[PDB]
């Protein structure tokens, strides 16, 4: 699971 | 900060040594005379490419390396070569005499007589850092440079640095380019005597990519450029997330993490896509799902090993080019699907994933086609033990006999230090036998 | 019990900071460089709870930035309010934590600890009346988990009357594939029972669920849960830092929520649940944010309160609305699901109301929840702690730094008993 502000 | 330094023993060990810098210095925009337009840090700099490339006043960009050897011949090749003004003289050291593919020769009757200099020539570089990482190594199973020197640095290093890390790429023998009868022996030798001194090692089985440039890139008879060229852009895919950084990058530490659950089953399986000419590559382009799902086909294995009859530990997915999460988590969910892919009782089974919005470029002359996104895949599965399986099994039926033992006890090793080593390669097998069975 | 000192460790506890710093500073009408340039009065009645005072009347966060690596607080530093904070409150090392809990808990760790409580130390003899201190920070990583425990341990001894206060972002295989999370996890759960006075499980697994099935955010990233977490902050510390009647400062919050040391893990929940694209142009009704402030959906815990019951119960709701309607629905609650509230703590439900609403609303509600159903969440790091502890696996990272194997079983104890503990008084 890729997940950046 | 967290400079790496990277270690070429031996013939293998400096010409992918070549083959990698000259690819990194494309990379990054380096030219062979080491001078990098991009850069404005003059002198110094704290990028991301800092961490395997020094400066100097010049402006010229030094790779953070050493190539050794015990004969001149390889290395002599790099002093004369297109790269040769890209390093300084006294990080290529050479020899007179080789090690006579002997692992006691490269250990130590010649080794013995360098180690010392490579040793004042790492600790060179060492200073130069601020925060030193740890090192990679780049070596041949089958050498007696390879082999035996490499077992002695890496003692070497393990007393000089501690426990900084220690990475190795190593080149696991293959017939259809064996240069010696004895690289069994030579295998089992130098992987017992490393083994509690590395921290982690990416095997290259040579018979997997001769396969694969043969079978991909339909290359007739595959030479040691082809090869080379193959396993440079597998390395970069690994260095890349210490040599670039972005928000959705993942340091190669973070990947060491999940990768070793013991400090003996450090050995992941690499997978490499897409592997494609530039012929079939021509208006066919590869989607994130597409080259996600090769890193589950055997035939782009980099080990010649069936993780399908194995259990895995680990899976890691280090993506780089054109490449959004919005795409991965949904090949991923696929391939959740569409294979089965066991994993130990005793692991989580989530994937980690790292992304490098820098796309793999290609050396001129080059065989690969110039892609827009690529992936490796590094997994810690019990398969790879078929690779010990396969060598141990050579090592057995000569040393049953003998064969060959006298040219090592005539250098100064015992039969019991044969022995010995083939009984650590026993308790890796057998380990790697233990972490696969189910919890009670 | 006047000023409070805040902390941040690591890369999730400085980016949840700093967001819950842009947040507060807009409610109270602080700019980026620290002045002020609000409407309300009320914006600067309680100002000095969170902010110090400077000259030319600037205001500076009582804030403390803590980690192991550059990397979070230069982007900090170059973020939005980045120039708001004490430059010397900036307190960092190089070497990193890299994910584990003994580099920030027993070495790395220790070699920067005493620097950062000297910065701690300078902002408490500032403090007219110290309350105690609240901090951020994950606890599946290893600054912020490993170091941030190791502080409030250090902490609680040069302040140990004060009240520690924590937002503790919880782990879950469904943000983080790092394997080693669930170990971090328990080793700081244990930590906590002890050495925290109040505790707000903030659960990725709850965030990101959220994210995906309510607000339809199918790729969500740390901005979206942040988003959550931000607004969840800001809700359950406006009774701290506007005036009011209810739990208005840490020590009476924890009076009134914690019936017993232990158990002091709070559910916070929220309503309306907002993203940062949606519009919300439609104000909520009364009855809407208290139906949907007592929902599991809006919970940031993922536990379902309908398998636990209630200890206590705070509740704050935002923004001009019938103080009138905002008990009955309150008290309609309590009587309708009377059974899910625990019969031997009476009126363990407080109300309070705030009029400046969160920015962005004009009707908000935040819930605090001391629910037995947390224990779910315990349950859920022990199972995915020891499917790899029964087999000692990746324990070489943490005893190549000097732990050893008991360490881990005593945490593993502890958290064990922390969940038979909440099901003691969950059969009573
Ligand atoms: N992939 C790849 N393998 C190589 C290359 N050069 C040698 N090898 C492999 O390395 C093994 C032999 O070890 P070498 O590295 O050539 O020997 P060495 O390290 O120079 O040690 P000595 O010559 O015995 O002192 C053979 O099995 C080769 O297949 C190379 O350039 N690329
Ligand atoms: N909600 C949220 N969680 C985060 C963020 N960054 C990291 N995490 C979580 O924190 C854990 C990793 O800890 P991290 O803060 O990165 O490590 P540390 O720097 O050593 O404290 C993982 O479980 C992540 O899901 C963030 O910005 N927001
Ligand atoms: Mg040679
Ligand atoms: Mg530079
Ligand atoms: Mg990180
Ligand atoms: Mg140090």
């Amino acid at each position: 699971x890729v997940x950046x502000x | 900060m967290r400079e790496c330094i990277s270690i070429h023993v031996g013939q293998a060990g400096v010409q992918i040594g070549n083959a990698c810098w000259e690819l990194y210095c494309l990379e990054h925009g380096i030219q062979p005379d080491g001078q990098m337009p991009s850069d404005k840090t003059i002198g110094g700099g704290d990028d991301s490419f800092n961490t395997f490339f020094s400066e100097t006043g010049a402006g010229k960009h030094v790779p953070r390396a050493v190539f050794v050897d015990l004969e001149p011949t390889v290395i002599d090749e790099v002093r004369t070569g297109t790269y040769r003004q890209l390093f300084h003289p006294e990080q290529l050291i050479t020899g007179k005499e080789d090690a006579a593919n002997n692992y006691a020769r490269g250990h130590y009757t010649i080794g013995k007589e360098i180690i010392d200099l490579v040793l004042d020539r790492i600790r060179k570089l060492a200073d130069q850092c601020t925060g030193l990482q740890g090192f990679l190594v780049f070596h041949s199973f089958g050498g007696g440079t390879g082999s035996g020197f490499t077992s002695l640095l890496m003692e070497r290093l393990s007393v000089d640095y501690g426990k900084k890390s220690k990475l190795e790429f190593s080149i696991y023998p293959a017939p259809q380019v064996s240069t010696a009868v004895v690289e069994p022996y030579n295998s089992i030798l130098t992987t017992h005597t490393t083994l509690e001194h590395s921290d982690c090692a990416f095997m290259v089985d040579n018979e997997a990519i001769y396969d694969i440039c043969r079978r991909n890139l339909d290359i007739e008879r595959p030479t040691y450029t082809n090869l080379n060229r193959l396993i440079s852009q597998i390395v970069s895919s690994i260095t890349a997330s210490l040599r670039f950084d972005g928000a959705l990058n993942v340091d190669l530490t973070e990947f060491q993490t999940n990768l070793v659950p013991y400090p003996r089953i450090h050995f992941p399986l690499a997978t490499y896509a897409p592997v494609i000419s530039a012929e079939k590559a021509y208006h066919e382009q590869l989607s994130v799902a597409e080259i996600t799902n090769a890193c589950f086909e055997p035939a782009n294995q980099m080990v010649k090993c069936d993780p399908r009859h194995g259990k895995y530990m680990a899976c890691c997915l280090l993506y780089r080019g054109d490449v959004v999460p919005k795409d991965v988590n949904a090949a991923i969910a696929t391939i959740k699907t569409k294979r089965s892919i066991q994993f130990v009782d005793w692991c989580p089974t989530g994937f980690k994933v790292g992304i490098n919005y820098q796309p793999p470029t290609v050396v001129p002359g080059g065989d690969l086609a110039k892609v827009q996104r690529a992936v490796c895949m590094l997994s810690n599965t019990t398969a790879i033990a078929e690779a010990w399986a396969r060598l141990d099994h050579k090592f057995d039926l000569m040393y049953a006999k003998r064969a060959f033992v006298h040219w090592y006890v005539g250098e100064g090793m015992e039969e019991g230090e044969f022995s010995e080593a083939r009984e650590d390669m026993a308790a890796l097998e057998k380990d790697y036998e233990e972490v696969g069975v189910d919890s009670v | 019990m006047r000023e409070i000192v805040h902390i941040q460790a690591g890369q999730c506890g400085n980016q949840i900071g700093a967001k819950f710093w842009e947040v507060i500073s807009d409610e109270h009408g602080i700019d980026p460089t620290g002045s002020y340039h609000g409407d309300s009065d009320l914006q600067l009645e309680r100002i000095n709870v969170y902010y110090n005072e400077a000259t030319g009347n600037k205001y500076v966060p009582r804030a403390i930035l803590v980690d192991l690596e550059p990397g979070t607080m230069d982007s900090v530093r170059s973020g939005p309010f980045g120039q708001i904070f004490r430059p010397d409150n900036f307190v960092f090392g190089q070497s990193g934590a890299g994910n584990n809990w003994a580099k920030g808990h027993y070495t790395e760790g220790a070699e920067l600890v005493d620097s950062v409580l000297d910065v701690v130390r300078k902002e408490s003899e500032s403090c007219d009346c110290l309350q105690g201190f609240q901090l951020t920070h994950s606890l599946g990583g290893g600054t912020g988990s490993g170091m941030g425990t190791l502080l409030i341990s250090k902490i609680r001894e040069e302040y140990p009357d004060r009240i520690m206060n924590t937002f503790s972002v919880m782990p879950s295989p469904k943000v983080s594939d790092t394997v080693v999370e669930p170990y971090n996890a328990t080793l700081s759960v244990h930590q906590l029972v002890e050495n925290t006075d109040e505790t707000y499980c903030i659960d990725n697994e709850a965030l990101y669920d959220i994210c995906f099935r309510t607000l339809k955010l199918t790729t969500p990233t740390y901005g979206d849960l942040n988003h959550l977490v931000s607004a969840t902050m800001s809700g359950v510390t406006t009774c701290l830092r506007f005036p009011g009647q209810l739990n208005a400062d840490l020590r009476k919050l924890a009076v009134n929520m914690v019936p017993f040391p232990r158990l002091h893990f709070f559910m916070p929940g929220f309503a309306p649940l907002t993203s940062r694209g949606s519009q919300q142009y439609r104000a909520l009704t009364v009855p809407e944010l208290t139906q949907q402030m007592f929902d599991s959906k809006n919970m940031m815990a993922a536990c379902d309160p309908r398998h636990g019951r209630y200890l206590t119960v705070a509740a704050i709701f935002r923004g001009r609305m019938s103080m009138k309607e905002v008990d009955e629905q309150m008290l309609n609650v309590q009587n309708k699901n009377s059974s899910y509230f625990v019969e031997w703590i009476p009126n363990n439900v407080k109300t309070a109301v705030c009029d400046i609403p969160p920015r962005g609303l004009k009707m908000s509600a935040t819930f605090i929840g001391n629910s037995t159903a947390i224990q779910e969440l315990f349950k859920r790091i022990s199972e995915q702690f020891t499917a790899m502890f029964r087999r000692k696996a990746f324990l070489h990272w943490y005893t190549g730094e000097g732990m050893d194997e008991m360490e881990f079983t005593e945490a593993e104890s502890n958290m064990n008993d922390l969940v038979s503990e909440y099901q003691q008084y969950q059969d009573a």
